[PDB]
Formats: structure tokens, sequence, C-alpha cells
């Protein structure tokens, strides 16, 4: 089987930055690449971006340009992403997750627990 | 870009019963849709996928089709355990989803 | 009625996956390659129309594996930079980026040690306050590039064995996935550049027409765009320092290349013309628009990851370097020069293999390198802004992707000579593929004769290849001859024409439709037939024995 | 008129470059080597006058190829004695030849060292003042030979694949050099021995009729002299000590083989009847004087180089050593028999390839050698006195020219079977190269059956050639198919005889002349006439098929 362990809750002050990690095995690290996505308390989901750990090359989503970033440790099978300058609407959950295919692989069949972060 | 719109937004429905969700987008994407099933404090989970392939774990009676611009999930034999919120996928644009 | 005739040589084919050969002590034209031939036959297949798909040709991967395996063996018998791993301690030579390292060397003999030094680039150096160690001795050990080897790309021509052919998409505005109404057929591939690039990619090939966009899926923002310029825009590269090389020996008929300098330190930079590339730039704009035909399009620098992404990473000939792009990716360009920063490493990983690693050897004197950009590799950002804009940016890492870039053009098919048709009767190059059923048999011969020695890390390839053409060519000769036609080109048989394998007109099978139609409808009774043909030639075995017995 | 006739397995050849397979632990007669016929069949081609060159056969290259890289497959799984590389302190054992060495070693346990100490020879040592290290440590890691391996020269036959036959040249006194009126046909070659060896020519062919002298150009004193001679010259060598092996552990399974001694010391040496030698270097320098007759001849000493040239090298079937053989070549010899010192070496660089390293065990108890002096290698001192007299010196070192010295007698030609005459019709082993077009065509099959599976590190080899014989076999076939000539032997055709081709007369074509002529002759329009022969039957192929319409 495979599973996505993220980091726990944490809380912050508004203008701070997160770090949030995303631990994952069963399967080759950089078979795929990983997802960020955060789920509002009340409403749908929004993606953030991914990174393909095979270089580290990374994609965000436009309207979190120069806030997000997010990089990668090989040795320990670990994601990790950051978000800097936070507001009190960034309050969310930040899932990890990972497609079904390399080919196609929006298709999110497996997820983490989820890291609820605040302010 | 992309834009997905899914109805009704609630349905109140009965066990045995069956019932059907929306999802339109303005734009053609053949078939490289999703479906995923949301339930209170849990993750996301894949139910649909191409709009016509079940995901791992999936009960025949989840199925669902479309073309283009208009896709509909469809579930059958409906359940108490399926009273949750689906959500209508393509890339990496979300739809609002519906609640059973 | 109609009768069951058998035809040998037919122009007809399907896609197949098999293993192509090379046709050039370089590190990749190596001895192992077969010479080059010198006038291909670009066979002009008038009124077929094959449909091409670059995103699914095995050809890329099976390049890259070339690629790789090349590489490996050919640093096989290269000093392995085991004792290497000790101790530095270093000091400084503000452009810091070279350390003077002092460390304890092994000599010869086992129980004697003195004291070595050489200069290493910061990137390829780990703190251990002063004191270092080598970046990779936590990963692997560095092989240390044979003193004498060539890196120069030269160009590689693929070609297939008997009983396959290469078809060519001679479209110049094939976007690399779809119909090619202009196709012909060759026998190898030209001869294309092993160049290992990021971002820009350099001495490749230009497009014939016009500047053109070409994609998986747009749609797909996790897919990398490839953009190939009919102009090329001119590039200098050069590292302008007196890196003087030192022979250290490490072991017993074992020498480590250090570098030193004699004169003063400048930092490596390319030249490009600013004019130039914003021409290349806003052409390129331009074509996007038409994809996304109500937005702004803006170019910005790479979103991060590791160095061999976010800046531009090429081989000069000689020591590798990466440049910092982030003039050219650009919305605001100035027409002077544009003066691009670079940075030099000893310590190489080669393309995304974990665990693998060489060291390069400095090259005595300057370098300097010219080339072309021909075409780029960009990705844009997902999600949409009100501001309706657009953005790309550079990127790559996967090699693929840049083989990907030359062998589009590029389709591997089987020739399936053997074929059926009814004919009024009964019993007692690859030109034709255009032409009608009838008219296409007086060329049987043509395609036939080549489809068993057209051919006259590499070896086992050429040899394995060499024993498949022999395997399917005594197959179909088999059969020829167990069915009693052998020796013929057409053959007509004993067995009579079925109503329910085709309800088409004589007239039309032969007059207007071609092989290739053909086989899309009669296959279905493939061995329906051969079956049949087999049980005919048995009842007239025993028939004539029993004549003869008279 | 005449009329083109095809005919398959005429007897022609043409001069090829093909590989040819072993017929056998040993370190040469490995298991890769395939049993030998026992019968070769030496059929005498009479009236066919073949020309030969020693200087330019292939074979040779080849031989020198095969050789080494047995030897390396062979010492691969050896032990590397990398850990002998240590401080080496020394003493003596006036024949001070031998140092009593004393040095640290690693235990099996990593952390755990010990004192041991190894007799080796001068010749082996060098001073690093009475501290030494090993030669090879400033070169490479020499290999220990396994403890049971075998150097006896097992003679090895050399036999060629199907389609290809190996030529001798049976005249006892050819030069090696132009046109052997008495040849013959074989399927492989004699056993040959593959002795290392240089000056003097061991355990090698003596000559049929005469001594024969033998070179590329006599005019140039850049090269060797190759003499070969009739009557054989005992020689026995010895090494008369108590070399009681020593079995150290240097590793985890990896012991290392020391010399010791338990008596006294004596000089090894040879043995050679003064009388004999005297005589047969008078014959030599007779038959060297027909070749510059008006001069003095005088034998002398190496003018210089490595040890392995100025004295005389070989493998006494244990450990190597080298003779001074100033006592040989000299004008004044004595009738006694001619003692000769030697030394031994325990390290050995093969050939000439730097980096390129073997140790030699100790074998315990001592060593003669009887062997035959079949020839030996000389060069011409350049320039020219006014004694008018020349000198001639012992030489060699490249193992190519004692394989050559062997190998002069056979050449390698691929066998052309498919050939074409004009005949007065109208459609509708290897003996017989001696005989005249017409009366070989009753031999076609007895050619024809033996061009496909006559043959029923060298793995390889032996597979690549099986391929190779399917291919040139098939080729052939589908052109006999094509033509319409399938099954047949002597397949007359369709196509009328051209006037261009040919102005010889019928007759003389059929009663005079042979088929190897007629090739030299006929072959300028080959593939004219193979274009016509395929159009021929396509025509057929459509007429048939126009009347089983009807
Ligand atoms: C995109 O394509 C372009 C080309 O289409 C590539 O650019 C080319 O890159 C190659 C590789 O770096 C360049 O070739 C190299 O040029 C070196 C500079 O030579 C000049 O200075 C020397 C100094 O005395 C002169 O002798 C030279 O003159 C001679 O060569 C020119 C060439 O046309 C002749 O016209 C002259 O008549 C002379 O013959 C030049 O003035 C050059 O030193 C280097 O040579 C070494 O490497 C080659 C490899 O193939 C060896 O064959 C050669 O023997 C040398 O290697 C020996 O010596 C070194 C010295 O220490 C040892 O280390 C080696 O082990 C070995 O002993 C080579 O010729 C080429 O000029 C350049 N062309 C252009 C237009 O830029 C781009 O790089 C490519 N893009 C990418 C990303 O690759
Ligand atoms: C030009 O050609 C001539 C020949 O045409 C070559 O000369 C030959 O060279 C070979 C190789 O050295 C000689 O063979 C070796 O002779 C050794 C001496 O044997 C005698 O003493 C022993 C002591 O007890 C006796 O047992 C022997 O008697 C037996 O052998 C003779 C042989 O005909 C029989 O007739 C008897 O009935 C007995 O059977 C002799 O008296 C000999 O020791 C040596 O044997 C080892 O090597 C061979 C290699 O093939 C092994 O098969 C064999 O098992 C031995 O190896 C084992 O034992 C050693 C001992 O420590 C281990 O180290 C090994 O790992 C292994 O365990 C071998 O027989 C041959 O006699 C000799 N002939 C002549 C006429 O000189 C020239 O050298 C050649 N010129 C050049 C330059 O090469
Ligand atoms: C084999 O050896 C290699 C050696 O490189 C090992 O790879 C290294 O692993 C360590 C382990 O974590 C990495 O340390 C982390 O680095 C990140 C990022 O720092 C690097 O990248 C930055 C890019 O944005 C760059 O700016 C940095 O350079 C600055 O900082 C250095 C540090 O002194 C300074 O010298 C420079 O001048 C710059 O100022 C640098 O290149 C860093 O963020 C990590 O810290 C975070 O996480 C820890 C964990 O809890 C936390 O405590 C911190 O507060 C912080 O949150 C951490 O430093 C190192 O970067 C890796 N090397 C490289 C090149 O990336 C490899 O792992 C070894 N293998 C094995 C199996 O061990
Ligand atoms: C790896 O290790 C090997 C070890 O052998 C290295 O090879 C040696 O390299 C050195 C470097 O030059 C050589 O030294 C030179 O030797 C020549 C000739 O001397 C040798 O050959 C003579 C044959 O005619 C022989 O007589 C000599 O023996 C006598 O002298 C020795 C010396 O003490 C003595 O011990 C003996 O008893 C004899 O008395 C000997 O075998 C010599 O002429 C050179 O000196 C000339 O050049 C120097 C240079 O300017 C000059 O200063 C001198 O005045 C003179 O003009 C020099 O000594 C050595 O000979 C090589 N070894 C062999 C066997 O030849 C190899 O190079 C190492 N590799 C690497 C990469 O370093
Ligand atoms: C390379 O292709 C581009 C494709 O856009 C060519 O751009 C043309 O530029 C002229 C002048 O700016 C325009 O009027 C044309 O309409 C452009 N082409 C198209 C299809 O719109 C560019 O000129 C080409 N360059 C070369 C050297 O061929
Ligand atoms: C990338 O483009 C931006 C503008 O689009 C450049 O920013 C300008 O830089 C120049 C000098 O470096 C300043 O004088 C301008 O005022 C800057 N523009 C703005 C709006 O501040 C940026 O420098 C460019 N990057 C590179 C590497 O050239
Ligand atoms: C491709 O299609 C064209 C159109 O039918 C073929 O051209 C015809 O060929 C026949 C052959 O005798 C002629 O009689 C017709 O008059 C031709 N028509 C035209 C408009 O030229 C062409 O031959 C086809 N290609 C091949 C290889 O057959
Ligand atoms: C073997 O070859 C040699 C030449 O290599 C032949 O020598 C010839 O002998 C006759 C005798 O008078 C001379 O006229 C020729 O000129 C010699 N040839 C050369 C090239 O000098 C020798 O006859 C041949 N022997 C046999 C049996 O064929
Ligand atoms: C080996 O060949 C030589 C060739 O010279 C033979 O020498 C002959 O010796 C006798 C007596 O000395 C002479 O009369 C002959 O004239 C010599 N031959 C020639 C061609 O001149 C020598 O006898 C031969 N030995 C054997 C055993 O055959
Ligand atoms: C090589 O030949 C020369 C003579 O041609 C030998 O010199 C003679 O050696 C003996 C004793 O060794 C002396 O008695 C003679 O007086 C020497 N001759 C002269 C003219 O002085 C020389 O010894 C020979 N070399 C060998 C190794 O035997
Ligand atoms: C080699 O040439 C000789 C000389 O011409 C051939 O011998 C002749 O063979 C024909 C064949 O029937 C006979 O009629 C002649 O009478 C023979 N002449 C002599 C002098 O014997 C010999 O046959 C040729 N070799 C081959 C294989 O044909
Ligand atoms: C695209 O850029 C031009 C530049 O002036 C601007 O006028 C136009 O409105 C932009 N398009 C959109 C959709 O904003
Ligand atoms: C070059 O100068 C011209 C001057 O009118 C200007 O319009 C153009 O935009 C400039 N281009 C660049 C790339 O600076
Ligand atoms: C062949 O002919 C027979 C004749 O009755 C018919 O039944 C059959 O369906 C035809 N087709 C095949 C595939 O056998
Ligand atoms: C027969 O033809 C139909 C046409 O669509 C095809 O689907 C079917 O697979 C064919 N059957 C065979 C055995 O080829
Ligand atoms: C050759 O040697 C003999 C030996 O006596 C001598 O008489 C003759 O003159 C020498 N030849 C020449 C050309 O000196
Ligand atoms: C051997 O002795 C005889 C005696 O007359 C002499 O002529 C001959 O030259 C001597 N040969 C050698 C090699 O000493
Ligand atoms: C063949 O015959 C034709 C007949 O005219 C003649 O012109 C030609 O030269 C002959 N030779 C060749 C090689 O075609
Ligand atoms: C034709 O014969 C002549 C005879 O010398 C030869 O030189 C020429 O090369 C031959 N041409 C061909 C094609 O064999």
């Amino acid at each position: 089987q495979v599973q996505l362990v993220q980091s726990g809750a944490e809380v912050k002050k508004p203008g701070a930055s997160v770090k949030v990690s995303c631990k994952a095995s069963g399967y080759t690290f950089t078979g795929y690449y990983m997802h960020w996505v955060r789920q509002a308390p009340g409403q749908g989901l929004e993606w953030m971006g991914w990174i393909n750990p095979n270089s580290g090359g990374t994609n965000y989503c436009q309207k979190f340009q120069g806030r997000v970033t997010m990089t990668r440790d090989t040795s320990i099978s670990t994601a990790y992403m950051e978000l800097s300058r936070l507001r009190s609407d960034d309050t969310a959950v930040y899932y990890c997750a990972r497609g079904k295919n390399s080919d196609y692989n929006w298709d999110f069949q497996h997820w983490g627990q989820g890291t609820l972060v605040t302010v | 870009e992309i834009v997905l719109t899914q109805s009704p937004a609630t349905l109140s429905l009965s066990p045995g019963e069956r019932a059907t969700l929306s999802c339109r987008a303005s734009q053609s994407v053949s078939s490289y849709l999703a479906w995923y099933q949301q339930k209170p404090g849990q993750a996301p989970r894949l139910l649909i996928y191409d709009a016509s392939n079940r995901a791992t774990g999936i009960p025949a009676r989840f199925s669902g089709s479309g073309s283009g611009t208009d896709f509909t999930l469809t579930i059958s034999s409906l359940e108490p355990e399926d009273f949750a919120v689906y959500y209508c996928q393509q890339y990496e644009f979300f739809g609002q989803g519906t609640k059973l | 009625n109609l009768w069951v005739t058998v035809y040998y040589g037919v122009p007809v084919w399907k896609e197949a996956k098999t293993t192509l050969f090379c046709a050039s002590h370089n590190v990749w034209a190596t001895h192992a390659c077969v010479p080059t031939d010198p006038n291909p036959q670009e066979v002009v297949l008038e009124n077929v129309t094959e449909n091409f798909n670059m995103w699914k040709n095995d050809m890329v991967d099976q390049m890259q594996e070339d690629v790789i395996s090349i590489w490996d063996q050919s640093l096989k018998p290269c000093v392995k930079l085991t004792p290497l791993c000790v101790t530095l301690n270093c000091t400084n030579v503000t452009l810091g980026e070279i350390k003077n390292c002092s460390f304890d060397i092994t000599t010869e003999i086992r129980d004697k040690t003195r004291k070595e030094y050489a200069l290493f680039y910061r990137l390829d150096i780990v703190p251990l306050s002063n004191t270092y160690r080598l970046i990779n001795c936590n990963t692997s050990t560095c092989t240390q590039a044979c003193p004498k080897v060539t890196f120069d790309p030269i160009p590689i021509h693929y070609c297939a064995p008997a009983g396959y052919a290469i078809l060519k998409c001679n479209n110049k505005t094939f976007n690399g996935k779809g119909p090619c109404n202009n196709v012909s057929t060759v026998q190898c591939t030209h001869g294309i550049k092993p160049v290992v690039s990021t971002q820009l990619l350099l001495n490749g090939s230009l497009a014939e027409e016009e500047i053109v966009i070409r994609s998986k899926n747009l749609a797909d923002n996790a897919k990398i765009i490839i953009v190939q310029l009919n102009k090329s825009v001119e590039i200098v590269c050069t590292r302008p320092n007196n890196n003087t090389r030192r022979s250290i020996r490490i072991g017993p008929g074992q020498t480590f290349y250090a570098t030193d300098i004699i004169g003063d330190i400048r930092q490596a930079y390319c030249n490009i013309s600013g004019r130039n590339w914003s021409e290349a730039v806003n052409q390129v704009k331009k074509k996007l628009k038409e994809h996304f035909p109500h937005k702004n399009i803006s170019f910005q620098s790479s979103s991060g990851g590791d160095l061999e992404i976010t800046t531009h990473s090429f081989n000069c000939g000689g020591e590798f370097f990466y440049c910092n792009t982030s003039g050219l990716f650009n919305d605001t360009i100035s027409n002077a020069t544009i003066m691009l920063p670079c940075r030099i490493k000893q310590i190489i990983n080669m393309w995304q293999e974990v665990g693998k690693c060489i060291y390069a050897p400095p090259i005595k004197g300057n370098i300097t390198c010219k080339s072309d950009i021909t075409g780029l590799l960009l990705l844009r950002d997902g999600c949409n802004t009100a501001n309706n804009a657009e953005i790309f940016r550079p990127g790559g890492g996967d090699m693929r992707d840049n083989w990907r870039s030359e062998l589009y053009k590029y389709k591997v098919v089987k020739i399936e000579p053997l074929g059926v048709a009814p004919t009024r009767c009964k019993r007692r190059f690859l030109g034709a593929a255009g032409s009608t059923m009838g008219a296409a048999s007086m060329t049987l011969t043509v395609q036939a004769r080549n489809l068993l020695s057209g051919i006259v890390v590499w070896g086992i390839k050429q040899l394995q290849a060499r024993v498949l053409a022999v395997e399917r060519y005594l197959r179909d000769q088999q059969l020829l001859g167990i069915w009693g036609c052998s020796g013929k080109l057409i053959c007509c048989t004993n067995v009579p024409w079925n109503s329910s394998w085709s309800n088409r007109n004589l007239s039309e099978i032969w007059d207007n439709m071609t092989w290739l139609q053909w086989d899309k409808e009669i296959s279905n009774y493939t061995q329906i037939i051969y079956g049949l043909l087999e049980e005919s030639q048995n009842q007239q075995e025993k028939n004539e024995q029993d004549l003869l017995a008279l």
C-alpha cells in the first residue's frame, strides 16, 4: 500500500510563515508529482501547485505567486511547502496528494490526512 | 479559463433511490474529468475518472458519463453512506460540488 | 466466380516496436556504429495520409537508453575518485567562488602520505570552521572523465533493420500530432546531435516554414510546451580564465587532474544580442496568442528548483556550466547585447540518475563557444488571473523532451508483404503504397527484394536485429511453400472466395482501392483463409501420390 | 543466338576479411573452443595459381587479438596484488640477484597488521638506504597468475565459417610473397602453437625443403627478416634451484605466493651444442649471400634496447626468464657446448601493453625445458661499409611477427557461387576450380551443399559467424527465386545475350576458360544482367495472370 503522512496542525501570527511537510512511502518517491491543495473551512478546494522531486521543478497557482514556495528532500522521501506573509484568509486544511498515473497526474487517488493551519 | 458548475446544489434523497449530478464547463475538455467524494473531517476520495472509469474500491453502482462541455455523475441504489459532498474536477480546476 | 489469390510483396504496414541501430573515440560516435548512407531515398507516398504522434513515439525512449548506455560504458575504464574523499582544509582564492584547498594524499606506497593542494569551486564543496568535504562523498564515487575523450555532439543517424521502414512527416507546419498528408519513406534518419541541455535548445534543427508551437495538451498545465524556431539566434559563451591543469598521482596508474590559476579570475558569461532576442520573443508571443486568443502573454524566470532547471545548463565542449537567463525570460528587453553570468561545476550529476556522478578535468586555456538557439522549452502557470494574462516560464530536465524535439518527424512501422485478394481464376521502394491494388502488383519484386538484407553497446543490438529479420523472412517463405505458391509473386489457388469476406465490387477492389485500404477490411478473415489454403495443398499432395501410384 | 544462363555453385572466390573460429583449463586452449577435425581435406587445385602475401594477411592481426583477449579474460578472476605496494626493507640473499625483503602486511582483520618476508629478484625491485618498492607500484597493479593454470602452448587450429575457404600455399620454397603454383584448399589450419618468444623462435614449424629467408623488403633496413630452418637445433634450459613456495594470506580468500630457498643458489642457463649452431649459422649465411652476392656476412649482438629484446625471452612452462645470447650471435664459435647465462623475473609485462602486468608464482623444485630452435628473427644494420660486409642482429618484440612466421602459408577467401554465362537456349570440394567452365558444371552440388552448414571469448565470434553465413545464403537463394530459377543449378533464362558483354568464342568459353578467368572478364556487367533478369520474371508473372484469368 501507499500513504502520505503530513505534519500536525499549526498556528501562526499574521505576517508570519508556515512550513508543512509530507512524507511519502510505499512507492518510489520520485515516481510521481506531488500536489498541494487546500480545503477552505466550509467551501470548495483550491489547488496550490505541484513539485517534481526528480528536479525540484515547480508550478504555482498564479494567485499565490511570490507567497508560496515548495521544495523536497529525496533522502527522506519528504516534500515541503512553505507559505509566507500569512493572512487570516489562509486558514484551511492543506492536503498532500498524488495522482494515479504518471501520464494524467490530475487523478488524485492518494491523499494525506491534511494539515490544518490557521492564524 | 475553465469554470465548473454543478447542480442541484443539494439533494434530499432516500435509500434505494437513484440520482444524478450535472457538471458543465465553458470549454471542451473531451472526457478528462474526475469526481470526488468528500465526507466531514475526511480526505477527498476519487470516485470516477475519465468520466467512465470507476476508482479502486468503488462499487459498480457508481458511474457517470458525458462529453465536451456537459457531464453528469450517476449513482444508483443510493445508500445513507452516499450522503456526502461530491466534486467535479478538471485539471487543477475544482467545482463547487453538491451534497446528498 | 471469385477465387482466393495470394500476393507477396504488397505495400502495407502496421505500427511496430523494434530496435534501430546507430550509423555514425568520441563518447557517442563510438566504434560500434556503422557507416552512414550518404544518399537517403525519400520516396514520396502520394495519396497516403499517415498519422503521427510524437508523444508516444518509442524512438524517444530508445534514444534515451542509448545515450545513457553509451555514456556509462565509455566511462567504465576511467579512474574512480575514491581516495579523494578526505578532510579538506580550505581558504579563500567579491567573486569568492573558488577556494584553495589542501589535503592529505596517499602516495603510490600505501605506507606513505604527503600534502597536496587543488582549486575547487564552491559549488562542489560542502562544509564539514574551514574544513570541507567533496559533495559526492556521501552519495557515490565520481568517475573522472578519461583525459582523452570527446564530448562533441556528433550527429547520429538511426537506421531500421530489414522488414521495417521509417516514415517521415514532411509537412513543415505539422504540430507533431495528427495526419500527415505529406509523407515519405526512408531507410535512415538524418544525423541528430545528442545535445544535452535545458531551457534553451542549442544546435538543434530549425523550422522550415515558420515558428511552430506544439504540446501534448495545451489544456494540461503539467505538460511542457515545445517551440521550434525558424530563425536562429546567435549566442556566444566564454570562460576567460587560465585554468591550467595539474597532474596528481592518486594511485598505481591513476592520475587526477586538478585545476590551477596563473592569472586573475573573471566570471564566465554568455553574450546574446538583445534586439535579436526581442524580435524572437515577440514572434513567439504572437503564435501563442493564436492559441490563447483573448489574453496577454508574459515571460518570467523559473519558479524555482535545482540549479539544473533554474539556470541554463549546457556542455561547452569542455567544462559544464550554468547560466542565469533571467535577463532573457523577461518582458523588458534592451537592444544592447545582454550579458548573462554563469558558474562552473567540476562535479556533475548526469540526467536524474541518483548515485551517478562524473568529475570533469580542467581545460588549459580559455574556452569560447558559438552556438545557435533553435528552440526552447516553456511551461505555463496554472490557474487564471483576473488580469487576463498567461505566464510562461523556462523548464526541462528530462532529456527525452530534447530528443522528442528532433525525432518528432519519424515513425517506425513493420511491413506485412503477404496479402490476399479475390480474382477470377483457378490454379491449374514501397512507393506503390499510393497506388491501387492492381497497379501495385507490378512492383512486388521491387519491394520484396529489400525485405531481407537491406542492411547491407551497439553490437548486441545489431546482432539481435539480424536474427529477427531472418525469422520473419523465413516464416513468410514457409507459408508460401506450404500453400504451393513457392517462388511466385502472384499465386492463384484452388480455394473459392467466400461471400462473407467482402461485398465490394471487383472493379473497385483492383482499380480504386489501395492495398492499405484493403487490408483494413479483409484482415478480419486472415487466419480463416490460411487454414483453408493449407488443407488444399494436403489434398493436392495425396492426389499426386494417387496418380503417381498408377 | 546466345542467351543468358544462370549457374549456381561455380568455383570462384575473392579476398575477404572475416572472422575465423578456434578449434582446440589451459590459458589458450579454453573451454570455448570446438573439437578439431582429424581429417583435413587438402583438395589440390591443379592449374590454379593463387597469389599470397604474408605481410598483409589479416589472419595475423586477428591472431594477435585472440591471444590477448584470451589472456586478459583468463586472468580476470585472479588475485590483484594491490596491498603488496608497501615499504620494503631488504637485505642481501657475486650473484646478488636475490634480496630478502621484509614488510608490513595487513591481516584478514583490517585493524591488525604483522611482519612478513619474501624473496624477490633484483630486477623486480626499485630503490626508494636499504628501502625499496615493487617496480609496478607506479604503473599498475600486477595480477598474480591463478595457482591452477597452464601456460603450455597448446596448438590451435583456425577454421573458416560456411561460405569461406582457406587456401594453402604448398610450395616448399615459397618466399611468402607472390604466386603459388602449388595450391590446395582446406577447411581448417593445422595446429599452431601460441609460442611467445623473441630472437630465436622455439617449437615452431621447420622448413620442408630447405632454409628459407623471407622479408617484406630486403632493401628496407627498418624491416625484420624472418628465417625458417629445415634442420632443428636442440637447446636445453634449466633453473637448478629449490624455489620452494610459501602461501601468504593478503586478504579474504586471497593468497599470495612468495619464493623461498632451501639450498644454495645457482644461475639459470641454457645449453646449446656449439658445433650444431655453427653449422646452422654457416648455412644461413650462405643463403643470405645469395641475396647479397658480393659482400661478407657478420652476426653481432643486439645494438641495445629493453631486456626483452637484448636477451632471449621465453616461457619455460613456468617462471619467465631471459638469456644472454651474445655467445650465439657471433662469428667466433666453438665446437663445445655453449652455456648461456639467464635471469629470472617475477613481474612480467606482457607484449608491449602499458599498464598491463602479471606476477608469476614460484615453482617448487627445479625446471628443465628441452626445445628446438626452428627459426629466428634478424635485422640488418643500415648504411654500408667500405669493408663490404653486412651486419645482422637479433630482434623482435612484436609477437605478430611470430604468428606471421607460421600463418604465412594460409589465405582466406570468400566463395561467390553465383555466375552467369552465354548459352544456346531459351527458357520454355571446390576442386572444380582447376576445371573448365563446362566440366565444372558437373560439380555444382558438391560445392553448393557445403556453403551453408559446413561448420557442422570465442562464443560471440562463433555466434556472429553463424548469422553471417545464413545472411549470405539466403541472399543468394532469394535472387534465384526472384529470377524464376529456384531449385535449379543451371537455369536458362528468357533474357538474350548482349554483344557488348563479351567477344569470346563460345567454344573457348566452355572448353578452355575456367570460371575464375570468366569472372574476371564478365563481372563488368554483373548488375546490368541482374536487373534484366528481375524484369523478365515480372513480365512472366503478369502474363501468367493474364492467361489464368481466361
Ligand atoms: C554547437 O556547435 C558549435 C559548432 O558547430 C560548437 O562550437 C564548437 O565547439 C568545439 C568544441 O569546443 C570547438 O572545437 C574546439 O576549438 C578549440 C579552439 O581552437 C582554436 O584555438 C587553437 C589554439 O592553438 C587553434 O589551434 C585552433 O585552430 C585549429 O582548429 C581550427 C578549427 O576550425 C582550424 O580551422 C585551424 O586550422 C586549426 O586546425 C583554433 O584557433 C580547439 O582547441 C579544440 O581542439 C581540441 O578538441 C578537439 C575535439 O574534437 C580535438 O580534436 C583537438 O585535437 C583538441 O583536443 C586536443 O588538445 C586538447 C588541448 O589540451 C587536449 O586536452 C585534448 O585531449 C586533445 O589532445 C576544438 O577544436 C569549435 O571550434 C566550436 N566551433 C564554434 C563555431 O564555436 C558548440 O560548442 C556547440 N554547442 C554546444 C553546447 O556544444
Ligand atoms: C617446447 O616443447 C617442449 C615439449 O614438446 C616443452 O617442454 C615441455 O614443457 C612441459 C612444461 O614444463 C614439460 O611438462 C612438465 O614436466 C614437469 C617434469 O615432470 C618430471 O618430474 C616429475 C616429478 O615427480 C615426474 O612426475 C614426471 O613424470 C610424469 O610425467 C612424465 C611426462 O612425459 C610421464 O612420462 C611420467 O610417466 C609421469 O607421468 C617427470 O619425471 C612436470 O612436473 C609438469 O607437470 C605439471 O604441469 C603440468 C602442465 O601441463 C600439469 O598437467 C601437471 O599436473 C603438473 O602440474 C601440477 O603439479 C604442479 C606441481 O607443483 C602444480 O604446481 C600444478 O598446479 C599442478 O598441480 C609437466 O609435466 C614437459 O616435460 C617438457 N618436455 C620436454 C621434452 O622438455 C618446452 O617447454 C617447449 N618450449 C617452450 C619455450 O615452452
Ligand atoms: C549528502 O550531502 C548533501 C550536502 O549538500 C546533503 O544535502 C543537504 O542536506 C541538508 C539536510 O537538510 C540540507 O539542509 C537544508 O537546506 C535547506 C535549504 O538550504 C539550501 O538551499 C537554499 C535554496 O533556497 C540556499 O539558499 C541555502 O544556502 C544558504 O544557507 C546556507 C546554510 O549555511 C549558507 O551557507 C548559504 O551561504 C546560504 O546562506 C542552501 O543552499 C534549509 O532550508 C534547511 O533548513 C530548514 O529545515 C531544517 C530541518 O528541521 C530547520 O531546522 C531549519 O530551520 C530550516 O527550516 C536545511 O538547512 C542541505 O541544503 C542539503 N544540500 C543541498 C545542496 O541542498 C544530503 O542530504 C546528504 N545526504 C544524506 C543522505 O544525508
Ligand atoms: C616508475 O618507476 C620506474 C622505475 O624503474 C621509472 O623508470 C625509471 O625512470 C627514471 C627516470 O629518469 C630512470 O632514470 C634514468 O635512467 C637512465 C639509465 O639508467 C638505467 O639503464 C641503464 C642502461 O644502460 C643501466 O645501466 C642503469 O643501471 C646503472 O645505474 C643504476 C643507477 O643507480 C645503478 O643502480 C645500477 O647498478 C647501474 O649502475 C639503469 O638501469 C639514466 O641514464 C638517467 O640519468 C640520465 O638523465 C638524467 C636526467 O637529467 C641526468 O641527470 C643524468 O646525469 C643522466 O644523464 C636516469 O637515471 C630509470 O632508469 C627508469 N627505470 C628504468 C628501469 O629504466 C618510471 O619512470 C616511473 N614512472 C614514472 C611515471 O615516473
Ligand atoms: C518565422 O515564423 C514567423 C511566424 O509567425 C514569421 O513571422 C512573420 O512575420 C512577418 C513580419 O513580422 C508577418 O507579417 C507574418 O505574418 C509572420 N508570419 C505569420 C504566420 O504571421 C517569421 O517571419 C518567420 N521568419 C523567417 C525567417 O521565416
Ligand atoms: C525583468 O524585467 C523587469 C521589468 O519588466 C526589470 O525591472 C527593471 O530593471 C531596470 C534595471 O535593472 C530598472 O531600471 C527598471 O525600473 C525595472 N523595472 C521596474 C518596473 O522596476 C528587471 O530588471 C528585468 N530583469 C532582468 C534580469 O533584466
Ligand atoms: C493519387 O490520386 C490521383 C487522383 O485520382 C491519381 O491520379 C490519377 O491517376 C490515374 C492513373 O492512370 C489517371 O488515369 C488519372 O487521370 C489521374 N488523375 C489525375 C487528376 O491526375 C494518382 O495516380 C494517384 N496516385 C497514385 C500513385 O496512383
Ligand atoms: C616456389 O616459389 C618460388 C618463388 O617464390 C619459385 O621460384 C622460381 O624458380 C624458377 C626456377 O628457375 C625461377 O625461374 C623463378 O623466377 C622463381 N620465381 C621467383 C619469383 O623467383 C619456385 O619455383 C616455386 N616452386 C614451385 C614448386 O612452384
Ligand atoms: C637445409 O637447407 C640448406 C639450404 O642451403 C641445405 O644446405 C645444403 O648443404 C649441402 C652441403 O653443405 C649443399 O651441398 C647444398 O647445396 C645445400 N643446399 C643448397 C640449396 O645449396 C641443408 O643441407 C638442408 N638441410 C637439411 C637437413 O635438409
Ligand atoms: C664474440 O666473438 C669474438 C671474436 O670474434 C670473441 O672474442 C674472443 O673471445 C675469446 C675469449 O672470450 C678471446 O680469447 C679471443 O681473443 C677474442 N677475440 C678477439 C679478436 O679478441 C667474443 O668473446 C665472442 N663473444 C662471446 C660472448 O663469445
Ligand atoms: C590442367 O591442364 C592440363 C593441360 O591442358 C589438363 O590436362 C588435359 O585435360 C584434358 C581433359 O579431357 C585432356 O583431354 C588433355 O589430354 C589433358 N592434357 C594433358 C597434357 O594431360 C588438365 O585436365 C587440367 N586440369 C583440370 C582440372 O582440368
Ligand atoms: C493585452 O495587452 C494589450 C497591450 O496594450 C492590452 O491592450 C490588452 O487589453 C491586453 N489584453 C487583455 C485581455 O487585457
Ligand atoms: C530598440 O530601439 C527601438 C527604437 O525605437 C525601440 O522601439 C525598440 O523597442 C528597442 N528594442 C529593444 C529590445 O530595446
Ligand atoms: C464461408 O462460406 C460458408 C459457406 O456456407 C459460409 O457458411 C461461411 O459463413 C462463410 N464465411 C466464413 C468465415 O466461413
Ligand atoms: C471483424 O470486423 C469488425 C469491424 O469493426 C471488427 O470490429 C472485428 O474485430 C473484426 N473481427 C476480427 C476477427 O478481425
Ligand atoms: C668475404 O669473406 C671472404 C673470406 O676470406 C673474403 O675473402 C672476401 O673478400 C670477402 N668479400 C669481400 C667483398 O670482401
Ligand atoms: C670444430 O673443429 C674443427 C676441427 O678441424 C674445426 O675445423 C671447426 O671450425 C670447429 N668448429 C667450431 C664451431 O669450433
Ligand atoms: C546491350 O544491348 C544494347 C542493344 O542496343 C546495346 O545498346 C548496349 O550497349 C548493350 N550493352 C549494355 C551494357 O547495355
Ligand atoms: C570494365 O572493365 C574494365 C577493364 O579494365 C575495368 O577497368 C572497369 O572498371 C570495368 N567496369 C566495371 C563497371 O566493372
